[PDB]
Parts: structure tokens; sequence; C-alpha cells
């Protein structure tokens, strides 16, 4: 994060400091495109604060991306589920020593619903704690 | 936290961006994006989704089976980098189909999910899954061709059974045909899925066989297919921990099915003691003669008869004594064909179902053929209510235990008219009867007459007109004893 710094500072000064209605036009301006939601969510504003607020959602967005990725990992059909067969197909293919009881206790751990599958939300909480 | 594996998700996590995409040498990024309708459907709700997608498909297919040819394929989630983009196989029929094909395969498809899901419910040793397929239009390209997509799987590719009797047994998994048995008695032997293929246990065009056979396409055979997987089929561990009643087969099919025990004790899947017990049904024919206390299980064992005279269990001659097997079970499973046949054959009667198997003459079997007959002319059959009739007339094929009777004998040739002799043949003997009386049935000369007079109406409508002739005189004999 340093020459993306230069170049959020170059697109904040074009605006210079800084407003509301100002924000979302740095914003678009660095070709994001804020909704009114996060104006208001945030929401004069100064460049540090700004480029922590850039921070804040580059953080959010990639940790977002990571774990959609790490969940395409598992669901080999793509239909919004790890089954139990696919979890144990991935240890396998991977190389880890789990055994199929382990798989199967894998996959109740994040089964909240209990429908013997992980959906993306249960994906996610098991990953985000 | 509650989580003792996290440890284990993350480290596959990584490895995982480790490995290499294993069609990176195809350089399918390369390739000149093309549009695509992406339709999904839902088994549960029955109901389809379209989308809009992005893909990018070999312009030559790296397979080719008898049907269907396959193209690698990249496809960009629309929740970027298309190095990174996910991979698929794309099947197309290579000679043309009607479009509704594809789509029916993919409800086949996700059906058999559905049943992979409730199969996995019953805590089975290990658990299976279908994948998700698709259908992809390519409206840019002429003729908006269709194509299934399904992801790719690395891994050894192995049929574990055909959609006709074919059963791996190098290595023989119990998993697999477990769950083809599970499907049949947990649809209460609506349907049966087979086929099962892929890797490891993560199947793959799979196929049903239905009771109508009026679905999931040609690869359909009905019951005649729940009969090519039971002719093959050996319960194993998993069958019997989830209360899969077996399919009776006969002593030498037994003994041939047997032939890999020693395999299943040798394999490889071990129980845990959590499995669960299977409205479902049994695939054994006393519960289900009590269950009927109309069947499938008894088209099932048909359907083994017929193949069985067909040659198709052929290995030498074809069975004969399996195929009767199966007759009398599809008999006292009350298939009315199985039922008329058998009787036929107990009596020594020409047959058209195993017409060149001949029983041995038994007057139990006499007994047999008659109480056969009898219920099929209960049953509605008339070829059987008129062999009764002559049984009951002449003692033609009547079983000893059983007296010549007139009055039954008018039943169920009555029964027959009300329902390759003729008509007026009948209506007459009927009449001759009446005019004599005899074995408990009283002369009605009226009654004759009545009879004789419907005989020749019947004659005239077959243009047999001195036959009705015959008749009206006959009939005007039987009168003139009255007064
Ligand atoms: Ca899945
Ligand atoms: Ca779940
Ligand atoms: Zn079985």
């Amino acid at each position: 994060t340093e020459e993306q710094i230069a170049e959020f500072k170059e697109a904040f000064s074009l605006f210079d400091t800084i407003t509301t209605k100002e924000l979302g036009t740095v914003m678009r301006s660095l070709g994001q495109n804020p909704t009114e939601a996060e104006l208001q969510d945030m929401i004069t504003i100064d460049f540090p604060e700004f480029l922590t607020m850039m921070a804040r959602k580059m953080k959010d967005t990639d940790s977002e991306e990571e774990i959609r990725e790490a969940f395409r990992v598992f669901d080999k059909d793509g239909n919004g589920y790890i089954s139990a067969a696919e979890l144990r197909h991935v240890m396998t293919n991977l190389g880890e020593k789990l055994t199929d009881e382990e798989v199967d206790e894998m996959i109740r751990e994040a089964d909240i619903d209990g429908d013997g599958q992980v959906n993306y939300e249960e994906f996610v909480q098991m990953m985000t704690a | 936290n509650s989580f003792h594996f996290k440890e284990a998700w993350k480290h596959a996590i990584q490895k995982a961006k480790h490995m290499p995409d294993p069609w990176a040498e195809f350089h399918l990024e390369d390739i000149a994006t093309e549009r695509a309708t992406r339709h999904r459907y839902n088994a549960v709700t029955g109901e389809w989704l379209d989308d809009e997608v992005l893909i990018k498909m070999a312009s030559q297919p790296f397979g080719r089976g008898a049907m269907r040819e396959c193209f690698r394929t990249k496809k960009l989630s629309n929740f970027q980098q298309w190095k990174g983009a996910s991979n698929y196989v794309a099947k197309r029929y290579i000679e043309p189909v009607d479009r509704d094909v594809y789509f029916e395969d993919v409800r086949l498809q996700m059906e058999a999910k559905l049943w992979g899901e409730e199969y996995n419910r019953h805590k089975p040793p290990k658990q299976v899954d279908i994948m998700q397929m698709c259908i992809i239009e390519l409206k840019d390209r002429p003729g908006k061709p269709l194509f299934h997509l399904e992801h790719y799987i690395e891994g050894k590719y192995i049929k574990y059974n055909s959609n006709s009797g074919f059963v791996r047994d190098d290595n023989i998994r119990l998993t697999p045909q477990a769950f083809s048995h599970f499907t049949f008695e947990r649809s209460g032997h609506q349907l049966i899925v087979v086929d099962i293929q892929g890797v490891g246990d993560l199947y793959t065009d799979p196929q049903i066989h239905t009771e109508t056979g009026t679905d999931f396409g040609d690869g359909n055979l009905g019951v005649r297919g729940m009969a090519l997987f039971f002719y093959s089929h050996a319960c194993n561990r998993i069958c019997e921990s989830m209360g899969l009643a077996p399919f009776d087969l006969s002593p030498r099919e037994r003994d041939a099915v047997n032939q890999n025990t020693k395999l299943l004790q040798s394999a490889k899947t071990i129980l845990r003691g959590t499995e669960e017990k299977c409205l479902p049904r049994a695939s054994a024919v006393a519960l289900e003669v009590q269950r009927l206390n109309k069947s499938i299980l008894g088209k099932v064992h048909l359907a083994m008869v017929r193949y069985h005279e067909g040659g198709r269990f052929c290995e030498e001659e074809w069975d004969q004594e399996s195929a009767v097997f199966h007759l009398e079970h599809a008999a006292n499973l009350g298939e009315l064909e199985a039922i008329v046949g058998l009787g036929l054959m107990y009596s020594q009667l020409p047959h058209h179902i195993l017409a060149d198997v001949s029983l041995k003459e038994t007057e139990e079997n006499k007994t047999k053929g008659f109480d056969y007959l009898l219920k099929a002319a209960e049953a509605g059959d008339r070829q059987s209510m008129i062999l009764v009739a002559r049984a009951f007339d002449s003692g033609q094929n009547l079983s000893p235990d059983r007296c010549q009777d007139w009055l039954e004998a008018l039943h169920w040739y009555n029964t027959a008219l009300e329902m390759d002799e003729p008509r007026y043949m009948m209506l007459a003997r009927e009449a001759e009867m009446l005019f004599t009386g005899g074995y408990g049935l009283e002369k009605d000369p009226q009654r004759s007459g009545d009879l004789y007079t419907q005989a020749a109406e019947a004659a005239m409508e077959a243009m047999k007109g001195r036959l009705a002739n015959q008749y009206y005189q006959k009939a005007e004999e039987a009168w003139a004893q009255m007064e």
C-alpha cells in the first residue's frame, strides 16, 4: 500500500479540502461508486482519515474475496453448498490426513441449520471467528 | 471457537492456493470469449433460473463418447482473472437432439442429487454427492446450441455400475451399490438411481429407472432397468445397516451373485454403527406380499423372466429354472400375465410367456394350473375365463379336486361374453347346456331358446347366416318342449 497511497493522494488533491459531496466525487474519480449508503455511513474529511477509510474498505473487500475463493475451493460443483463428499474429495486431493468421520465432523461443526452441508453463510461464520 | 478444525480448513485453503491449474497448458484463457445463457434447475421447487455468463470454450472437443462430445470450458464467476476462472466440462450430443433432452438431462441429474442427499441423511459410512449440472445456451452461435455444463473434477474416474446390470468387481466399493439399492427401497420401488460413476463419491451422469419408464430420457429402462440392477446386485453391509431387503434371486442367481462375497468381506468401507434404517418399500416378495394384503416389484420379477427368455442373462443355455422362479414370484405379487402364464404352464397348456418351457406333469401341478386359471379369470383375463368355463363344462383342464359344474361353467361363459372362438359359439354352448341340463344345472327350455336366438343374431353379425338359421331352428326346438 504505497503507490496506491499516491493514487489516492492525487485523487483527493484534485478536490483540494473535502466534503461529503466531494467524498463521493473522489470515490467515483478513483473508479469506485459509493452508494449514498456508504456516504451517510461515514456521514468533514481530511486526507489521512480518507486514507484510513479507503484502507478499511480495501481490507473488507479483500477479505470477502478471500473467503469466497476459499469457498470455491470446497464447493466442487458450485451449487452453493459444501457437501461431505465434496470436502472429503478436497481433503484427499490436497493431501490431508483427515479420516471420513473427521470430514463429517468438520461439516457438522459448521452446519448450523443441520442439513448436512455448509452453505456460504456458515462457511464465513466458521472463517470470521 | 467451537471449531477444532479451522486449522484444517485453512491448511486446505493455502494448499489449494499452491496447486496449479490442471488445464493451464490448454490456454483456454486465450480463447475468444463467448456469451451464453446459463439455465439452472432447482429440483425441489421444479423451477428454472436463467442468467447470463461469459465462457471460453475450446474449439475442438477433448473427448467423445457414443452420444456426446466434451469441450474444456472456463467460466467467469458473476460473484475476474480468467487465468483463475473455474474449469468446466461442456457436453453436447454429437447427433442433433430435441432441445428438451438437455433440460430433461439436467432434471435427471438434479433429482439424483436429491437422492444422494436423502441417502446421506441416513448417516452412511461414506457420503455421496451427485455433481450439479446445468445448461449453457450459445445464442450468438448458429442455431443457439445447447451444452451441458459441469465443474471439472480431478481424480480417477470410475463407473461403479451401468444403467444395465454392470457392476465393477475389481476393488468392489459398497457405497455406490448401496446407494442405488437405497433409492430403490426409499422411493417405494418407484425409481432407482443407477449408472453410478464419477470420482470417488462425487457422481455424475447418473441414470434413473422409473416405474412408468417415461421420464429421464432414453436411459430409463423402467422396471427392466430395475431388473438388470437386481440381477447383479449383491447386498452389502451398508444395505443391511439401512434395512434394505434383498431382492429375491434364484438359488443359481444367488450363487452367481455370491461369487464376490469374499471380495465384499475384503472391501475397504467399514460401517460406523451410526447408520439409520430406511414412503419406503421392501425389495422382498414376502414383505411385499404382506404390503399387498399393483406391485412394481412383481413387474421387476416379470421383466427378469423376459430377460432370461431373451438371452440377456445368458452366459451355455438360458436359465429357464430361474425364469420360472421369477414368474412364480411375479404371480404371487399379482402380475396377471404371470398368473395366466403359470396357470397355462401347470395345466400343460400352450403359453406365450416362457413358451418353450414345459413343466413336469404332477397332480399338484394340475391343481395349481386350475387355481391360477381361476384366479386369472376372477381378475378379468378372458382367456382364463373361457378355459375355466370349459373346465367346469367338460372337465378339460379341471382340477381333480373339483367337479364339473354347469352352473359355474355358465357363469364363466357369460362373464366371457359380457367382456379366438366366436361369441355365437359360446352362446350356443350355453344354449345346449340349458337344453339338456346336467352337472348341477336344471333344464331351462325358455332360456335355452333365448340363448339360441342370441347366438343366431351373433351369427348374423358375423355373416354366418346359415348358422344363424340353424340357431333359430334350435331355439324353436328348445321352446317346442314347453307346453
Ligand atoms: Ca456443492
Ligand atoms: Ca448447513
Ligand atoms: Zn443391497
